[PDB]
């Protein structure tokens, strides 16, 4: 029942030639991330030089 | 020049410093002691540099 309030966002992935969609829930507005490019430290959320 | 090694026991091995002031001081016999004192706020790559 509390999936009534909060904010519904949706997207789909084509995961073995079968479109499988998805469905994400927020209720609260919050931050975070997540390593992209060159992060050989993992653990610490220390962002090398250069990532 | 003298090297100074500090190993920690269970007792104090349960903490780890996060901004907190950690302070150390040695005091001989006789002469001035040496108080180091530092303020650490995160560790990295296991070995830090203060």
């Amino acid at each position: 029942p509390f999936l009534a309030h909060d904010n519904m966002f949706t997207f789909t992935l084509n995961i073995s030639g079968t479109l499988v969609t998805y469905y994400a829930f927020v209720n609260q507005t919050f931050a975070f991330t997540y390593p992209v490019a060159g992060d050989p430290l993992i653990g610490s959320a220390i962002a090398p030089a250069g990532s | 020049v003298i090297g100074v090694m500090i190993l920690f026991g269970p007792d104090l091995g349960s903490h780890v410093f996060q901004y907190q002031t950690i302070t150390i001081q040695i005091t001989p016999n006789i002469g001035s002691p040496l108080t180091i004192s530092e303020y650490v706020y995160q560790p990295e790559g296991s070995v830090s540099v203060i």
